[PDB]
Parts: structure tokens; C-alpha cells; sequence
RNA sequence: AAAUAAGGCCUACUUCACAAAGCGCCUUCCCCCGUAAAUGAUAUCAUCUCAACUUAGAUACCCACACCCAAGAACAGGGUU
RNA sequence: UAGGGUUUACGACCUCGAUGUUGGAUCAGGACAUCCCGAUGGUGCAGCCGCUAUUAAAGGUUCGUUUGUUCAACGAUUAAAG
């Protein structure tokens, strides 16, 4: 549930660690623009 | 200039630094005690 | 991502418009933020030769609040060409006669002292009231967080929070105040 | 809080009972601040604590009736002055511009037409000197002079 | 007058802070209106 | 500036407001202003002792009381009313 | 109210009932018509003309503007700062009857330009003496200003083009007016040479 | 949503030595990488604050605990 | 009513003439911070405020070839019915 | 105890392969430790004539006889000849 930064733009945040603790891993899936966060092309 | 002068001679940079670092630091009371806790016999006889 | 060469360049080197508001806030932090946004420092590709910047629009410049007693201390003086024209006007008088000058001079002095200062100033706009032209209004995009937090008077804390706050002492029941 | 009624007959009435909270947090103290643990955790923005020490018309209350300490009394007085100057007490008047964190009056400070050099610049006063022991919540000290 | 050490030679004198400085007014003897 | 009817007696809650009002400017010092005044008091049981019935020469009928009124405020009010 | 644009003919004296000489000027109100009207600048404005200049040595834009309206093209066009109350329609005349005696009316116009004059005639300097012991100093300006200051105070009195500029005169009483020839007799002199348009 | 001194300190307090040139290049051409780095820096800052407040006992920060060498 | 400094003029007066100049004539308008006063507390007296609030407390000129000129060294400007 | 470098010096630090030396003429820029026009407190202030302390420099600051001398004496002015 903890989140160091708000995952509402660019991508999410998921800091991971290996069993040996020697290499850090992450998972930053890109965020998709919702359908209700746009405007109709005026003409 | 001479050693002794009528006015206050400007001390050297290192001298001023040493004088400022060697200043007096009084204690810091964590609580301060400010916020902590004959003839009358003759009068009584009369 | 992809993005062709010319479109990607035009997008990464585009000019964005911002909006700032005063209303019981200091002018120093506002001018600093305006200069930071105009010089392009906020972007990761900041440089003078690149000529990167962003328009800054400030509204409600008449409700600026100074700290301490700067209203009767800060003297915005300016000497003219002819002799004896040494004008020494205070902050209160300058604001009463021109409410769109304090933040202007602040941002003029904050920006670097190069030839780009005039261009960065022209890129900025000011308005002493809520009325803003339609073009600028349509140009505005997003709204960065405000500087000050506003102290909030007693007529906004609601009765709930007031009752939640307990008392601290007991005046005599027969006190004439 | 009792009031003096007048109409010529001049009477009086008693109203508004104190009724303090039941269980204080830090009993066995002197001033209310020491009992509530707020010697260095309060400013001028929290007008809720300031309103409990101001007359109905804006005036101040004595120390013997409140029980605050001399230093605490002066601090509360300065905070009330700053709040009144900032316009945070519109319902406490005697009968254009915006200010806050002030120490002098608007009709007293003269315009600084001449400011000395860096080694003798007449800095402007900000805040108050009786609020230096407040928690900094940071690393840079309170800049009471610009 | 411009007196730094504001004295009170008379009994009716009293110190009061006014106009960014202290003054010494007196009704019975107004010969003490000093200035800082 | 005529006769005044001040009263006090151990009956109700004993408040020294009227006592202080009777023992103050009402002494011999200010009495020199009006020679034919002769302020008198009483000690009758009734209730609400501070019944200072100040009778003005013009016919104003000023009264001050009492159960929740100090002495300084009463004295200041009396002085203000006498000064017109 | 709207003003007039007359022509400074000449000057003549005029004695009052008290037996005293009082110089009076001449102002001929010729045509004087309104060109257009513009609402809110700081206040309403109105344009007024004067003499009738030939419509051959003018700009095409001016010719078109004056053709859209009646009358021929005028010489000058002085804009007056009038209020929103009085608003006369363009194309109306304004004779000398607009003003009446016993009224103070201001006048402004150019002045007899003396060209790039020297120093004395331009500012009234005393110059230098004739002898003891001048050799080439009689009308030149001596010192500029101080010595250490290696500059020159802007606006310092120096040789320049005297006159040939608009200057207004305040406080000029009117004595008599004419209706037939539309002449206005104003007290005191008036800036500008003879046969010169004045606002 | 971070500062340069605290960010650099948190990055140095994780055995992740990275010069400024690579950091700027990533921030310019890799916003997600810099976002993840800032998240890790904020996490390290919070862990250090919690440790200094409670002296650990006995978490020692899941991200802290440098890898010893010999 | 007179002068001071500034803005204009030759119709009366002069140097003088197809002009210009003064000795000759017309005009010149806004408060300035230094004080004295209601109402009350720290300091339930009293008290002008480096506490809250009230008293003596911008108007003006402007922004459509070629001949003569009161416009001008040229340039430029005004008129050429 | 604080401010002055305007008088007399004191030191010779670039300026003796050059900074032309005082008054007096036109022009004056600035500072107030303010002579006068504006406003106050006191006074050995019954009023003017006076004295003192604060602000205000937007303005004014004469005509002449002598000695080469700013300075130096004298006659008459205006509120003042700083
Ligand atoms: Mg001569
Ligand atoms: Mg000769
Ligand atoms: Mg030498
Ligand atoms: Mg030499
Ligand atoms: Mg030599
Ligand atoms: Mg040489
Ligand atoms: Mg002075
Ligand atoms: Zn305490
Ligand atoms: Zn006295």
C-alpha cells in the first residue's frame, strides 16, 4: 500500500530487491491516458 | 600601528574566528525551574 | 514513443504557459518562481543558447502581502536624466499609483543580467484583477501549487474544529472583562 | 464573563461559564502553556489559541487573571498584535493593504532612503525577537532580519 | 529638545512611546517635551 | 449631588463593593465640594445591599448596583455622571 | 464644450470704461467644422478643422476621408478632450458666436521660430563684457557645470532651435465678438505669427 | 518532487555510485529511470529518518544495510 | 499694484522699417508629515496607536517636379484656387 | 562618547620626457550644522521686536567707495545679502 511517489503520471513505482540484496530491480509500467481525461476536437 | 591604541583595534581574521568559537555557552535547562514548583506573636497575644 | 525528428524536436522545444496567483502571499517567492519558469530552469534541458522558456501569467497583483514593515521601508527610487529628478517613492505609494510594478521589478532583478532579460520579461504578463483576456486564458495550462499557505482567519475554521479545540484556563465567573 | 447593565438603573449579570477540559495532559504546572505543552509549538496562524486571550473588543487580558508567565505573556501579546495587524480578527474591532509577521506600526516606520553597505546595511525587521525558541522544523534559523 | 537619557525632574512627568520614539509630556510643567 | 442612600448588612452574599464605595471619595476630602450633602447609610435587611440611590439636583435619579459590580467601575460611573 | 480654430489676423488696442489701455488680439473663425467623433481613451474626443486648403496637395487617405464627409479638406486637425455630455454630430459649423464676452478662453499655437539661435536670445544669458578683458568672448557660454563631472547635465541650457513650438496661454479675457465676420477679440497677445491657425 | 542535496545523499547511501553526467543524460532521455531513482532516494530518506527516530531494532532498513566487502 | 524666473507680441512708446529687439504690453494654477484631539488594556487609574480605528489627514501643445514663406545652416516643415 | 577632512600643518603614494597658480566675469550641480517665505513645544511668551529644538533646499541670496589679493574697513536697501 505504501507509495513513495503518486503513481498518476508517466508510469507507476514499484521498487524491488533480489534475494541476495546485491542488485536492485524495479517495475515502472507506463500509465495510459484515461478516456474521460480529454476534450473533443473542436471545429 | 602600535600595540595599544585609544580605539578598538580590528582583530585579525583568525583572531576573531578564535574569539567567536571560544565564546561562552551557558547551560540549557530542559525544563527551566520558572515553570516548576516576632511582632506577629504580640499581635496574636493582644 | 517513436516520434519523427522534426515533430519530436518541436514538441521537446515547445513553449508552455503557466498561471500564478497572489492573494495574501509574498512577492519574493512568486517572482523567484516566475524567473525559474521563464529561464527554463524547471526543465531538464536548461541552457541560455537553447533559448528555452515558458510564459508566466500572474493575477491579483493588488492583493500582495509584504512581510514585516516593508510597506513603509522598501523605497523604489529611480533617478531620471535631468538634474534634481531623484525620485524616492515608497512601496505603499508605488503600489497605490501603480499596482503592477512591484512584482515586475522583482522579476526583473531576479532574472540574469544579460540581453535575454528583456525577452524573458516580455514573455511575462501581469494583471491587477481577476479579468484576463480570452487569448491568454485559453493559453493557460495547468496551475502549479501556490507558495504561501494562507493563515486562515477565524471565520473559516468552522464550528466543529473550534469546538474540538479545548480551552486552556478558567477566568473568574464574575470578571467584568 | 459578567457584564454591567445600564438603563437610571445600573445592574449586572453573570454569563458565559469557563468550564475547562476534564483531564489536562501535563498536570502539576504553572502557566496553561506548561500544562498543555506548547511552550515552543505555537505561532500566530493558530488563532484558535489566541482568541482565548483577547477582550471582546480587541484588548488584552491581565496576567494575574490568566496565570501565564512573564515571557509567555509577552509572547502571547506579540502574537495577538501580529494577528490583529494581519486582519485575522475582524470581529474584535474598537467600535486596503495586506500585512503579516510585523513588529512595527504602519504609521511609525519611516522610509529607509539610505541603506548602508553590506558591512553596515540597515536590515529590515521581520517577525519578533521573543519567538526564537520556537521549534525550527528545519536547519536554517529564523531569519528575523532581511 | 533632543535628550537621549529622558529624565523626570518633575512628579507630573511620564514616559510615553509615540511616533517611533519616547516622549516626556507634562501638563503642570510642559517644559520637558523632550525628543529622541 | 443631593442625599444618597447607600446600604450594607450581613444578609445576602457579603460583597465589599458598596463598602468600598462608601469608604473612598465619599470621605472628608471630596465632601468639601457639597457642604449641605451629609451622605448617610443604613444597615437594614432586605437584599441586594448596593442600593446607592444617587439623587441628582436636576432630577435624574441615578442608581448603581450591585451584586456583580466592583467598586472602581461604580466610582468611575458616578464621577462620569456627576461631570455631566 | 467644443472649441474653435481661428486665424490670428493682427492686433489693436481697446479702452475700457475706466479709461485704461488694454491690448486685444484678433481671431477670425473661418468655417470651423467637426470631422468625426470617437468615444472611449480616457474621455471622449472631437476633431475640428479651420481654413480651406486646396485638395490637390494632400494624401490619398486624407482625400478619401474628407470625401466620405462633406466640405473640403481643412489645414490642421486639433483634437479636443470633451466629456460624454456635449456631443455634436460631424459636419456642423462653429462660428464666433460659440463664445461670449466676459469669459476667459485659452489659446495655443506655434511661435515665431527664430531658428537655431545662440545662447542669449535663447535663454537670456548675460554673456561676457565687451572689454576688461575679453578678446573672443561676448556671447558664448562660459562654464558648463562643475569640473570633476566629466558629463553634461541633461536639459542644460545650450544653443538650440528657439520657438517653432506649440505653447498655451492661460488667462485671457474676451472683450467683444463679431457675428457678421465671425471675429473674436481676446485680451493680451496670442502665440503664433499673423495669419496663423490657433487652437 | 525532490531536492538535489537530499537526492544525492540518498543515492550515495545505497552503494549506487553514479556521476552527474549519466544522471542528467537519463533525466533527459529516460524520465522513467530518473523517476525510479527518485522513488528509491525518497524510500532511503524515509528509512533513514525512521531509523534515526527509533534507532531501528531491528529492521535496519530493507533498502539500507550496505554490502560488505573483503 | 511692483519686481523676481518662465511662456508670447509690434497695434499704440523707442532702436527703426517692407523685419527683428526692449524701455513698450498679456499670462503663470495642486497639499507636502512637524504637530495638537473620541474610545482601553498590558498598566480594569490615567493613556494620540513602533496594538487595534477616526480629524486640518491631474490639470495642459500631440496621435491623416517647380514658386513663396512669418519654417529653415542643409535636411525638414506650411501655402501655391 | 560619536561625524567632518572645509583652516594650519603632518606623510611624499602615480602625476618635474608638464596637473598652466588667486581673485573677478557667464554658468551654476549637490549637502543642511536653515538667513527668509510653510508648521510646532517651551520661554526671564500681556503683543511685535526676541531666544531655543525638529521638519521643509520647490525659490531667493543687492547696489558701490579702497587696497592686486577670498579674507580685510565703510554708505543705503529688502524678510534674507548663510
Ligand atoms: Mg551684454
Ligand atoms: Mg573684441
Ligand atoms: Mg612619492
Ligand atoms: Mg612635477
Ligand atoms: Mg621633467
Ligand atoms: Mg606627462
Ligand atoms: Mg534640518
Ligand atoms: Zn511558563
Ligand atoms: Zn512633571
Amino acid at each position: 500500500t505504501y507509495s513513495p511517489l503518486p503513481d498518476d503520471y508517466n508510469c507507476n513505482v514499484e521498487l524491488a530487491l533480489t534475494s541476495d540484496g546485491r542488485t536492485i530491480v524495479c517495475y515502472h509500467p507506463s500509465v495510459d491516458i484515461p478516456y474521460e481525461h480529454t476534450k473533443p476536437i473542436p471545429r | 600601528s602600535k600595540a595599544v591604541t585609544r580605539h578598538r583595534r580590528v582583530m585579525h581574521f583568525q583572531r576573531q574566528k578564535l574569539m567567536a568559537v571560544t565564546e561562552y555557552i551557558p547551560p540549557k535547562p530542559a525544563i527551566h525551574p520558572s515553570c516548576l514548583p516576632g511582632l506577629i506573636r504580640l499581635l496574636r497575644r493582644e | 514513443s517513436s516520434f519523427s525528428r522534426a515533430p519530436q524536436q518541436w514538441a521537446t522545444f515547445a513553449r508552455i504557459w503557466y498561471l500564478l496567483d497572489g492573494k495574501m502571499q509574498p512577492p519574493g517567492k512568486l517572482a523567484a518562481m516566475a524567473s525559474i519558469r521563464l529561464q527554463g530552469l524547471h526543465k531538464p534541458v536548461y541552457h541560455a543558447l537553447s533559448d528555452c522558456g515558458d510564459h508566466v501569467v500572474i493575477m491579483n497583483t493588488r492583493h500582495i502581502a509584504f512581510s514585516g514593515n516593508k510597506w513603509e521601508q522598501k523605497v523604489y527610487s529611480s533617478h531620471t536624466g535631468y538634474p534634481g529628478g531623484f525620485r524616492q517613492v515608497t512601496a505603499a505609494q508605488l503600489h497605490l499609483r501603480d499596482p503592477v510594478a512591484i512584482v515586475k521589478l522583482a522579476i526583473y532583478g531576479m532574472l540574469p543580467k544579460n540581453l535575454h532579460r528583456r525577452t524573458m520579461m516580455e514573455r511575462l504578463h501581469l494583471f491587477p484583477d481577476e479579468y484576463i483576456p480570452e487569448d491568454i486564458l485559453k493559453n493557460l495550462v495547468e496551475e502549479l501549487p501556490q507558495p504561501r499557505k494562507i493563515p486562515k482567519r477565524l471565520d473559516e475554521y468552522t464550528q466543529e474544529e473550534i469546538d474540538a479545540f479545548p480551552r486552556l484556563w478558567t477566568p473568574p465567573e464574575d470578571y467584568r472583562l | 464573563f459578567r457584564e454591567v447593565v445600564e438603563t437610571t438603573i445600573i445592574e449586572g449579570r453573570i454569563t458565559a461559564t469557563p468550564k475547562e477540559s476534564p483531564n489536562p495532559p501535563n498536570p502539576s504546572g504553572q502557566c496553561p502553556i506548561c500544562r498543555w505543552n506548547l511552550k515552543h509549538k505555537y505561532n500566530y496562524d493558530d488563532v484558535l489559541l489566541l482568541s482565548q486571550f483577547i477582550r471582546p473588543h480587541g484588548g488584552m487580558l491581565p496576567r494575574k487573571i490568566t496565570g501565564l508567565c512573564q515571557e509567555e505573556h509577552r509572547k502571547i501579546e506579540e502574537c495577538v498584535k501580529m494577528a490583529h495587524r494581519a486582519g485575522l480578527l475582524p470581529n474584535h474591532r474598537p467600535r486596503q493593504l495586506n500585512r503579516y509577521l510585523t513588529r512595527w506600526a504602519p504609521g511609525s516606520v519611516k522610509p529607509i532612503y539610505k541603506k548602508g553597505p553590506r558591512w553596515n546595511r540597515v536590515r529590515m525587521p521581520v517577525g519578533s525577537p521573543l519567538l526564537r525558541d520556537n521549534v525550527c522544523y528545519s536547519r536554517t534559523p529564523w531569519k528575523l532580519y532581511h | 529638545k533632543n535628550k537621549t537619557v529622558l529624565k523626570k525632574r518633575c512628579k507630573d512627568c511620564y514616559l510615553v512611546k509615540r511616533r517611533g520614539r519616547w516622549y516626556v509630556y507634562c501638563k503642570t510643567h510642559p517644559r520637558h517635551k523632550q525628543r529622541q | 449631588v443631593k442625599q444618597v442612600r447607600v446600604q450594607f448588612c450581613p444578609f445576602e452574599k457579603n460583597v465589599e463593593s458598596t463598602r468600598t464605595f462608601l469608604q473612598t471619595v465619599s470621605s472628608e476630602k471630596v465632601r468639601s465640594t457639597n457642604l449641605n450633602c451629609s451622605v448617610i447609610a443604613d444597615v437594614r435587611h432586605d437584599g441586594s445591599e448596593p442600593c446607592v440611590d444617587v439623587l441628582f439636583g436636576d432630577g435624574h435619579r441615578l442608581i448603581m448596583r450591585g451584586a456583580h459590580l466592583t467598586a472602581l467601575e461604580m466610582l468611575t460611573a458616578f464621577a462620569s455622571h456627576i461631570r455631566a | 464644450r467644443v472649441g474653435l480654430i481661428a486665424l490670428k489676423l493682427g492686433m489693436m488696442p481697446l479702452w475700457t470704461k475706466d479709461g485704461q489701455k488694454h491690448v486685444v488680439t484678433l481671431l477670425q473663425v473661418q468655417d470651423c467644422h467637426v470631422l468625426k467623433y470617437t468615444s472611449k481613451g480616457k474621455m471622449a474626443t472631437l476633431s475640428v478643422g479651420g481654413k480651406t486648403v486646396s485638395r490637390f496637395r494632400k494624401a490619398t487617405s486624407i482625400l478619401e476621408f474628407y470625401r466620405e464627409l462633406g466640405l473640403p479638406p481643412k489645414q490642421t486637425v486639433k483634437i479636443f478632450n470633451i466629456t460624454d455630455n456635449a456631443a455634436i454630430k460631424p459636419g456642423t459649423p462653429l462660428y464666433a458666436a460659440h463664445f461670449r464676452p466676459g469669459q476667459y478662453v485659452d489659446v495655443t499655437a506655434k511661435t515665431i521660430g527664430k531658428g537655431f539661435q545662440g545662447v542669449m536670445k535663447r535663454w537670456g544669458f548675460k554673456g561676457q563684457p565687451a572689454t576688461h578683458g575679453q578678446t573672443k568672448t561676448h556671447r558664448r557660454p562660459g562654464a558648463v557645470a562643475t569640473g570633476d563631472i566629466g558629463r553634461v547635465w541633461p536639459g542644460t541650457k545650450m544653443p538650440g532651435k528657439m520657438g517653432n513650438i506649440y505653447r498655451t496661454e492661460y488667462g485671457l479675457k474676451v472683450w467683444r465678438i463679431n457675428t457678421k465676420h465671425n471675429i473674436i477679440y481676446v485680451n493680451g497677445s496670442v502665440p503664433g505669427h499673423k495669419n496663423c491657425l490657433v487652437k | 518532487g525532490l531536492k538535489y542535496p537530499a537526492l544525492i545523499g540518498n543515492l550515495v547511501k545505497c552503494q549506487v555510485e553514479l556521476n552527474r553526467k549519466v544522471l542528467a543524460d537519463l533525466a533527459i532521455y529516460e524520465p522513467k529511470t530518473f523517476k525510479s531513482l527518485a522513488a528509491l532516494a525518497s524510500r532511503r530518506r524515509h528509512e533513514g529518518f525512521a531509523a534515526a527516530l527509533g534507532d531501528g531494532k531491528e529492521p535496519e532498513g530493507i533498502f539500507s544495510r550496505v554490502v560488505q566487502y573483503h
